């Protein structure tokens, strides 16, 4: 009964699959044998503690390592050229030119290049010396340890929180949305005006001199008199250099807007004023609900309002809402799905507000770093959402009561799901058919030698929104292109600098477009459309199908329902998840390559290739597929090596595991068992080796496990090669 | 007070460096100074439609007429500290006496018949040792002595 | 190299090899334990 | 600049506080 103890059942089987199933449930708690709610709640408390602790450990790891054997200061002196340092290199199996192609930045040992980009962000926060981050590591380490101990304490009996202490929401609401970051952004603002801005202006403010010197010479005057423009004193000059005082300034909260003419990034005073704004805004948002004290908004009863002004309601916006607000407090998969969806969305938005609004210095010039970060974050984002949809699906089977929601809005959704999925299939079919037809149009027409017989569309809605934001390139004189309209005296109170910036579209700020962008954007539309299609199909079948309604009781599990009608394989409520994962991978590949080609053409300004060969797909696979790989493919060859051999190895390794995935996917478990029989027959009857016997009787794999391993191999094969390609290309072409 | 008499002894003991004014061991009531300051520059921003400060003891110019002062800014150095603190001291003890008579008016831990007997009466015999002056208006007697001092 | 000592020369193998060794050995003998005790 | 035996130091702060603290937080849940 020892392993696995958390399930007395699974420890009653002499087949190796035990081990396989032993390590695929240890993190599915509510399926263990004999643990009611509060046990789960308290141990989840502790385990979440441990998670944030190991996050802190990770941060300390990277920061201490760069503090040890890096060139952060040698990156201070010559910033725009000196390359950062990851860590040391130590492998006896290594090559020959490795040490010969590694030691740079004055180093004599095999340094490893760094790409994530902590140097820029950290110096932006105002670090100067190794000792700074040395001590930084030293103390957030003890912070992590103390947090670990805190996690341990609440395990003791006298320190066991109550289930009601978990259900009560409004205190957590207020404490978080006001006292988690509002006050924390206030503290960050204090660190900004006390440390960050001085270090930007070249003055060193340590841990002792900060007690006696001022943020502003006019300091404490508008403190309690109310002339806050005084702190908006002389701003930084048109020639200031960070870390220096050449044309310095003495303004704390400015609203300059646009960019800084040297770092081409966001202005630091705008940042401080921004943070202050949101801080006080969340604080005033803090007392917004009702607490245990006797005022405010009772969430679980605010939307329990079915009467106002005679005409009662059906609810807010005149729709039923009664009976579900306990569910968000009943289930956990619900909150988890909401959080996952939200997080994925804002992560994508982050990934979008980077290549146009450089937050830190030197961000725009160093292509490889920002490029890797962009695709990194978007990749993180994509299946982050798939997690939300999957947990929505699993919520639909476990956490759902019928009569408690009779006739509310959810049931009215379920009553008409049919038209939803039908019209969704419709729009997918339409967009796919027509985009492919236009593509093949172009292909055949250009395949005859006459390109003028071929269609060119031209998008103008994005053109109109571009000019309407204030772009003049197209000369339409509308809404800040019309400098005399009603709104032409509004916007920022420092819109002149913003206008100088945006008119200077030389940087990555809303570049012009053409027909290709029309094409690929419709392709994106299609992609997400079919992705959400398959996902919602699986979700709304989490209960049952027309030709298999029972599955609600079969579970979010294997069910195969052997060949009743031609077969019923892949009906198990996350069969859809595999399909969705494929449909997300190809989508994100499409979009990231679009971004890559766009910015690559922007690099040397030669936009001709993109617009010229975006129509027919031959151009796609000819202009950018192999026209950048010989810069990488010959990293090693029968004649020599480079600092890229490891990246070619990356390529080939990824391809290998990719095809291994196919092997696992195609062949099925009706053939890999016959030969295991005869192969057991061997050991029984050969001599001098029949001494040993079996720990446990081996059998073939399982079906679901086979599917899972195949998918894992496929995804890992897909991940590696593309990353290697993108960073190698960016660092080899500039 | 013991701090005061400590400095007294030090001055009488040829140890003048152990005094407590500016020329010796330091203490400065920064709070009053800062509040007066933030009062000095009030007009314009806090008081736009206002011409001069509310008074001239906080800040402003020394306002006068003839060879005769009308109002100048007042200076708070070291001696202010213990003076204000002994003010607070005596007010505290006054409240102590009065509130003590207030709460222990009807029932004491020894006399459970006070309100059952009155509030203007001299004593309750030499029980428990002595009990003279256990009414309330004797509490206010002592209190009025103390407020006299204050 | 730099101002640190030999340490990055030989501290990888034990973490690379021997600690995994004892890890998996202890683990295997754990997954066969008798009843009802186990360490 | 860079460091010295002080790195043996920062190693020494570990293996008592974080080490056996995490050890206990692990073994709490009955292997
Ligand atoms: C079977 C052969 C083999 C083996 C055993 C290793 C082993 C190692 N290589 Mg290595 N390498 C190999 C082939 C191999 N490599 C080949 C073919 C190439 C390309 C020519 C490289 C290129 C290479 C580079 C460029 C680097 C390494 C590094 C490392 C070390 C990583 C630290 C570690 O073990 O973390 C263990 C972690 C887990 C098990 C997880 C490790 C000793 C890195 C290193 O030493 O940095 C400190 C490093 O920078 N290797
Ligand atoms: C066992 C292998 C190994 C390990 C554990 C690490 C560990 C680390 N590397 Mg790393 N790296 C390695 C091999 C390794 N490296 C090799 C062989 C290369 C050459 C391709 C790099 C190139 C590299 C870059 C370019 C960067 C890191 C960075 C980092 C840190 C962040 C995590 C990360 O990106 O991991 C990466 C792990 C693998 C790729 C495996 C972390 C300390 C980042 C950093 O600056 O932190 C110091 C960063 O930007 N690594
Ligand atoms: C509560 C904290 C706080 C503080 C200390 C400041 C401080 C400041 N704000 Mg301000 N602001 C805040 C919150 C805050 N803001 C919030 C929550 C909003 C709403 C989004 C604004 C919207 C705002 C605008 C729209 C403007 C300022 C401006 C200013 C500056 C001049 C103010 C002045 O003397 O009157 C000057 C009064 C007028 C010019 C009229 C000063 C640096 C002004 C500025 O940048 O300087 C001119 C300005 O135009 N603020
Ligand atoms: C912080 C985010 C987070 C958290 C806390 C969980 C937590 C959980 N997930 Mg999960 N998941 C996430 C993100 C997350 N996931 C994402 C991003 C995806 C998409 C890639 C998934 C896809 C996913 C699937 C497909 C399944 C889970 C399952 C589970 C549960 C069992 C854990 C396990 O190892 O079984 C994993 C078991 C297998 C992979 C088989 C557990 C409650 C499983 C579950 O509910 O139990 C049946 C399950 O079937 N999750
Ligand atoms: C007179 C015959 C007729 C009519 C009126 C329709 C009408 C319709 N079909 Mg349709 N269909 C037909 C014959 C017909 N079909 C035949 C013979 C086939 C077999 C090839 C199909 C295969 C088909 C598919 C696969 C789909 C439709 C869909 C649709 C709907 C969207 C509009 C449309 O025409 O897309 C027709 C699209 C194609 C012919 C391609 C619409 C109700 C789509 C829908 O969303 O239904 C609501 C959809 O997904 N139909
Ligand atoms: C070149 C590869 C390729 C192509 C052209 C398609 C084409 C299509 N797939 Mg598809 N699919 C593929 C690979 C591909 N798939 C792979 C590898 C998987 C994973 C095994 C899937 C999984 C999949 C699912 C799960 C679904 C589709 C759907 C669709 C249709 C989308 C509607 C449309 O207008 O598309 C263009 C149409 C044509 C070119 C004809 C279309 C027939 C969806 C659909 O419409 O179903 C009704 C759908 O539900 N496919
Ligand atoms: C969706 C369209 C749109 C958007 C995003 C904005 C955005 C903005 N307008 Mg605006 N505006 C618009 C349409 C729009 N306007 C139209 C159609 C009119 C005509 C009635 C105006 C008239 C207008 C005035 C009169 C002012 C703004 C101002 C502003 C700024 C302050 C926030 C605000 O009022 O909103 C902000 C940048 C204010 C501003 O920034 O002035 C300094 C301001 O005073 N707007
Ligand atoms: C499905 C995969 C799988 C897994 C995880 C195991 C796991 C195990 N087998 Mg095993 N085995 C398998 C398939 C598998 N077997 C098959 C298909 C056969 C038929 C040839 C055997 C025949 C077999 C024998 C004859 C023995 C094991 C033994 C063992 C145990 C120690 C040896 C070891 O891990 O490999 C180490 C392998 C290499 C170092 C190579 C371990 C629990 C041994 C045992 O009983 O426990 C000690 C033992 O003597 N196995
Ligand atoms: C608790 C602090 C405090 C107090 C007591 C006052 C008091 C006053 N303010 Mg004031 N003010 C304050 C904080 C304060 N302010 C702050 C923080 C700001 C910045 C927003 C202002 C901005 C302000 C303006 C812009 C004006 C006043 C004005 C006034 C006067 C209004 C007339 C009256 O009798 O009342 C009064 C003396 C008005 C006046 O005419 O003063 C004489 C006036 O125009 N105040
Ligand atoms: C190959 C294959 C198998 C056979 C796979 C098996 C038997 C598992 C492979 C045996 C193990 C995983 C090989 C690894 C052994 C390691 C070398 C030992 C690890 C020890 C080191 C860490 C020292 C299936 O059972 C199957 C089932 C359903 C659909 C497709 C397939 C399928 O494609
Ligand atoms: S895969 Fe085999 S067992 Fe599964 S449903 Fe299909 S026929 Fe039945
Ligand atoms: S205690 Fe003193 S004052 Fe009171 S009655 Fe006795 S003798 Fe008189």
């Amino acid at each position: 009964t020892k392993f696995p103890k958390f399930s007395q059942d699974l420890a009653q089987d002499p087949t190796t699959r035990r081990l396989w199933y032993g390590i695929a449930t240890a993190h599915d708690f509510e399926t263990h044998d004999g643990m009611t709610e509060e046990n789960l709640y308290q141990k989840l408390f502790a385990t979440h503690f441990g998670h944030v602790a190991i996050i802190f450990l990770w941060t300390s790891s990277l920061l201490f390592h760069v503090a040890w054997q890096g060139n952060f200061e040698q990156w201070i002196k010559d910033p725009l050229n000196v390359r950062p340092i990851a860590h040391a290199i130590w492998d006896p199996h290594f090559g020959k030119a490795a040490v010969d192609a590694f030691t740079q930045a004055g180093a004599t040992y095999p340094v490893n290049i760094a790409y994530s980009g902590v140097y820029h962000w950290w110096y932006t926060i105002g670090m100067r010396t190794n000792n700074d981050l040395y001590s930084g590591a030293v103390f957030l380490l003890i912070l992590a340890g103390v947090f670990l101990f805190a996690g341990w304490l609440h395990l003791q009996p006298k320190f066991r929180p109550s289930l009601s202490w978990f259900k009560s929401a409004e205190p957590r609401l207020n404490h978080h949305l006001a006292g988690l970051f509002g006050v924390s952004s206030l503290a960050w603002t204090g660190h900004l005006v006390h440390v960050a801005i001085p270090e930007s202006r070249g003055q060193h403010v340590g841990w002792d001199n900060f007690l006696t010197t001022l943020p502003h010479p006019e300091g404490l005057r508008p403190f309690f008199t109310g002339n806050w423009g005084v702190y908006a004193a002389n701003p930084d000059t048109a020639n200031h250099v960070f870390g220096t005082s050449q044309g310095a300034g003495t303004a704390i909260l400015t609203f300059l807007g646009g960019f800084h003419p040297q770092t081409q990034s966001l202005w630091l005073t705008d940042m401080a004023h921004h943070h202050l704004a949101i801080a006080v805004l969340f604080i005033i948002a803090g007392h917004m609900y009702r607490t245990n004290f006797g005022i405010g908004h009772s969430i679980k009863e605010m939307l329990n309002a079915k009467n106002f002004f005679g005409t009662k309601t059906e609810g807010q916006f005149n729709l039923p809402h009664q009976g579900l607000y306990d569910t968000i407090n009943n289930s956990l998969h619900f909150q988890l799905s909401l959080a996952l969806a939200a997080l994925g969305t804002i992560t994508s938005l982050v990934a979008q507000h980077m290549y146009a609004l450089p937050p830190y210095a030197f961000m725009g010039q160093d292509f490889t770093t920002q490029a890797a970060l962009y695709t990194h974050h978007q990749y993180i984002a994509v299946f982050l959402m798939v997690g939300a949809f999957a947990h929505a699906g699993i919520f639909w089977v476990r956490d759902y009561d019928a009569e408690q929601n009779k006739g509310n809005v959810l049931d009215r959704v379920l009553q008409h799901k049919e038209a939803i999925i039908s019209h969704l299939s419709w729009v997918s079919l339409f967009l796919g058919f027509h985009t492919l037809g236009l593509y093949v149009h172009n292909d055949v027409v250009v395949a005859f030698g006459t390109p003028e017989k071929q269609i060119l569309i031209e998008p103008v809605f994005a053109q109109f929104i571009q000019a309407s934001h204030g772009k003049v390139l197209y000369g339409l004189n509308t809404l800040l292109s019309n400098p005399d309209s009603v709104a032409s005296t509004a916007g920022a109170a420092w819109l002149p600098g913003w206008l100088d910036a945006i008119n200077n579209g030389t940087n990555s700020l809303f570049l012009t477009i053409g027909p290709g962008d029309f094409l690929v954007h419709h392709a994106f539309a299609l992609g997400i459309h079919t992705t959400v299609l398959v996902l919602v199909k699986g979700a709304l079948d989490a209960r049952g199908s027309k030709l298999m309604p029972d599955k609600k009781d079969f579970g979010y599990a294997f069910p195969c329902d052997g060949p009743g009608r031609g077969g019923t394989c892949d009906i198990s409520a996350w069969d859809a998840f595999y399909l969705a994962l494929f449909w997300a991978l190809n989508t994100v590949g499409w979009v990231t390559f679009y971004w890559h080609w766009k910015h690559l053409g922007i690099w040397q300004g030669n936009v001709a290739q993109f617009n010229e060969s975006s129509t027919y797909l031959m151009g796609w696979l000819r202009d950018y597929l192999w026209l950048y790989s010989a810069q990488l493919i010959n990293g090693y060859n029968p004649y020599g090596m480079n600092n890229l051999s490891v990246w070619a190895w990356m390529f080939l390794f990824g391809h290998l595991v990719w095809a291994t995935g196919f092997m696992f996917l195609i062949s099925w478990r009706g053939y890999w068992q016959e030969l295991i029989e005869t192969l057991v027959w061997a050991h029984e009857r050969t001599p001098l080796a029949s001494l040993v016997r079996w720990k446990d009787k081996p059998v073939a794999m399982s079906i679901v496990q086979g599917r899972l391993v195949g998918l894992a191999h496929f995804t890992v094969g897909y991940v590696l090669t593309y990353a290697a390609f993108v960073i190698a290309s960016t660092a080899g072409k500039f | 007070f013991g701090l005061y008499i400590h400095n007294d002894t030090m001055q009488a003991l040829g140890r003048p460096q152990d005094m407590f004014s500016d020329t010796a061991i330091q203490l400065q009531p920064v709070f009053a100074q800062f509040v007066q300051n933030i009062h000095t520059l009030a007009p314009g921003s806090t008081a736009p439609n206002a011409l001069e400060p509310v008074s001239y003891a906080f800040g402003g110019g020394v306002v006068a007429v003839g060879g005769k002062i009308a109002m100048m800014p007042i200076a708070l150095g070291t001696a202010d500290f213990m003076i204000h603190h002994i003010h607070a001291f005596q007010i505290h003890v006054t409240v102590l006496i009065l509130l003590k008579g207030f709460l222990f008016a009807r029932n004491s831990r020894l006399i459970p018949d006070k309100a059952n007997l009155g509030f203007r009466f001299p004593c309750d015999g030499p029980g428990r040792g002595g009990t003279c002056q256990v009414s309330g208006w004797d509490h206010v007697f002592l209190g009025l002595f103390w407020m006299f001092n204050t | 190299m730099f101002s640190a000592s030999f340490l990055p020369s030989i501290l990888v193998p034990l973490t690379g090899l021997v600690f995994p060794a004892i890890a998996m050995a202890l683990l295997l003998i754990y997954v066969e334990r008798e009843d009802p005790s186990g360490i | 600049m860079s460091i010295s035996d002080t790195q043996v130091f920062v190693a020494l702060v570990i293996a008592l506080i974080p080490g056996v603290l995490a050890f206990r937080l692990a073994t709490e849940l009955y292997k």
